[PDB]
């Protein structure tokens, strides 16, 4: 299924990734703002900070939106770690003129402490499911995210949510695993990528390496292969 | 038109207020929160529920108001 690495992309991407001005400004959209600073973090096994994510997580969703594909919100990063940490009240807010409801999937990128994790709202196969690579459970994550459903619900659409029926659980050896010390956030990108699409997950690692390139031109160009 | 306050929480819990006119760039406001309570800038991130922030950006721009609060993060990284 693999688009291929054409010879203009390398030639861009060896480009971004030596040594040069780090604040240099490249890439915008999302309000979003890449520089090759925030390119350098997917050169070789460096550890992908926030910007990277989110603006991944704004491509996921901008194409779901596209025929034949399950509609997604993405919340930026730092939500899950302010509502696990500050509340409710804190992030209220954040989904004013978002019917967070009116979607088929909620993408949830999460920051603990010193690594990357994915938690997916699907409103159709009814389960929070979370997503680690280094295969830690993390069942918190899904039952403060089904307080916040609650929560939003009434304060949205002033009404309770329907809980029943639903599953909240936690993926094991039953996916890829991490395989190294940090591909976390890459992992994280790429497992979103599969979901959106309705696609199974299939990648294993060295298909890291080239994602990783692969996702540089995706960035700049806005554009997902 | 008229001056209104702004509130810039900290992930450590800490408010500051400002006063600023609602046409200005908020360069002047993010460069003053990291002079004044010492921090970064290349270290860090401000959000007005969840929009990003940018420094062009303008008050009246982001239809912000009296009050109205702005949430700054740390960077972030992750393996």
């Amino acid at each position: 299924e693999f688009p291929e690495i054409t010879e203009e992309m390398e030639k861009e991407i060896k480009n971004v990734f030596r040594n040069g001005n780090q604040d240099e400004v490249l890439s915008e959209a999302f309000r979003l703002t890449i520089t090759r600073k925030d390119i350098q973090t997917l050169n070789h096994l460096n550890w992908l900070n926030d910007e990277i994510i989110n603006f991944y997580m704004n491509m996921l969703m901008e194409r779901s939106k596209e025929k034949g594909l399950p509609s997604v919100h993405a919340f930026n990063t730092f939500f899950f770690t302010k509502l696990k940490t500050a509340g409710y009240q804190a992030v209220k807010r954040w989904t004013k003129k978002v019917d967070v409801f009116s979607v088929d999937i909620l993408l949830v990128p999460i920051h603990l402490g010193v690594h990357w994790c994915l938690a997916v709202v699907d409103f159709r196969k009814k389960n929070i499911t979370y997503y680690d690579s280094m295969g830690g459970i993390n069942n918190e994550a899904c039952r403060i995210l089904l307080q916040y459903l609650k929560q939003e619900s009434i304060d949205k659409k002033r009404k309770e949510f329907d809980t029943n029926g639903w599953q909240l659980f936690s993926k094991k050896s039953q996916i890829p695993q991490q395989m190294n010390g940090s591909d976390c956030g890459m992992f994280a990108c790429k497992y979103a990528d599969c979901i959106t699409k309705d696609r199974p997950i299939n990648f294993t690692q060295q298909h890291m390496p080239y994602f990783r390139k692969r996702m540089v031109w995706e960035i700049l160009h806005r554009k997902l292969l | 038109n008229d001056h209104i306050n702004l509130k810039v929480a900290g992930q450590d819990g800490s408010v500051v207020q400002f006063k600023i006119k609602r046409h200005t760039p908020l360069s002047k406001l993010m460069k003053a929160y990291c002079e004044r309570q010492g921090l970064s800038m290349r270290q860090i991130r401000f959000r007005f529920d969840g929009q990003p922030i940018n420094e062009t950006d303008t008050p009246a721009q982001l239809e912000m108001e009296d009050e109205d609060t702005i949430d700054v993060f740390q960077q972030q990284t992750g393996g």
